[PDB]
């Protein structure tokens, strides 16, 4: 949640 | 095999170590990849940025190449200039241009931008993106994150660790990659994808700009993917708090069927453009001046 994780 | 790995970096990077000339290595940021440090030429008294990216740290420990593929072939005005890459120990190093205004994520998430300023934004990385899209790169991970500033309000595309190339043998690409809430839904849904989910990516990043936050942002991750899948395009929080001439732009954007979205030459002509601003009128949202 309120995640700035890429991928 | 992290070994293996090492050896063929080796052979794409410039020889030596940056230490040798940079002093004052001070941490300033992360990302997916690893983190970013300012660092002083010794020379000069001049300030670079040093990208730090552990090869045991990778998801996809190939897509580190990207870094070398953009610097050697490229560059443009609103885009990062990389200027050496080295291997250092165990981590690939890429010694580039230090954006000192630092990232547009810090501007969205404490002040309110108005459509000058937003609209100077969005021209800068239309730029950036027309350009990079007619040679057949996709950023793929388009967000306020990879947006970053200089002093004077220089607006410039970073961040270019998960691109990917399209053309004529490859004509569309198939990763799951990027950020959750700023994929775009063909992508979500695995289908082939091209230069178009960056302007879905874009339309997200306005929303950023108007909302403060992309939207299901505080849903989890994957829920928030499964959303943007199955609904109508995401809407403005605020949609009063925008001109039409603005909401006409958002509209050419998050569409959902790639074959009807705006591409990036189209957009450089939209009227909502004829709005941005100099640079100079981006300069007061930075923390040094707010």
């Amino acid at each position: 949640s309120r995640a700035r994780y890429e991928m | 095999s992290h070994e293996q790995f090492r050896a063929a970096l080796q052979l794409v990077v410039d020889p030596g170590d940056p230490r040798s000339y940079l002093d004052n290595f001070i941490k300033i940021g992360e990302g997916s990849t690893g983190i970013v440090c300012i660092a002083t030429v010794r020379s000069s008294g001049k300030l670079v940025a040093v990208k730090k990216m552990d090869l045991r740290k990778q998801q996809r420990r190939e897509l580190l190449f990207n870094e070398v593929v953009i610097m050697r072939d490229y560059q443009h005005e609103n885009v990062v200039e990389m200027y050496n890459s080295y291997l250092v120990g165990d981590e690939l190093w890429v010694v580039m241009e230090f954006l000192e205004g630092g990232a547009l994520t810090d501007i969205v998430t404490h002040t309110r931008m108005n459509e000058e300023q937003i609209a100077a934004v969005c021209l800068a990385v239309l730029q950036a993106l027309s350009v990079l899209h007619a040679q057949g790169v996709i950023h793929r991970d388009i967000k306020s994150d990879s947006i970053l500033l200089t002093h004077d309000g220089r607006v410039k595309l970073s961040d270019f660790g998960f691109c990917a190339q399209v053309s004529k043998e490859v004509p569309r690409r198939k990763s799951l990659v990027g950020t959750p809430y700023w994929m775009a839904p063909e992508l979500i849904s695995r289908l082939p994808y091209g230069p178009e989910v960056d302007i879905w990516s874009l339309g997200i990043m306005v929303i950023e700009m108007v909302d403060g936050e992309p939207p299901y942002f505080n849903e989890p991750p994957l829920k928030a993917m499964k959303m943007i899948r199955d609904n109508l395009p995401p809407r403005l929080k605020n949609l009063h708090k925008v001109s039409p001439s603005l909401k006409g732009f958002l509209d050419r954007l998050l569409v959902r069927d790639p074959a009807q979205r705006a591409t990036a030459a189209e957009l450089l002509k939209h009227p909502f453009l004829a709005k941005a601003g100099p640079p100079a009128s981006i300069v007061p949202l930075m923390r040094q001046n707010r």
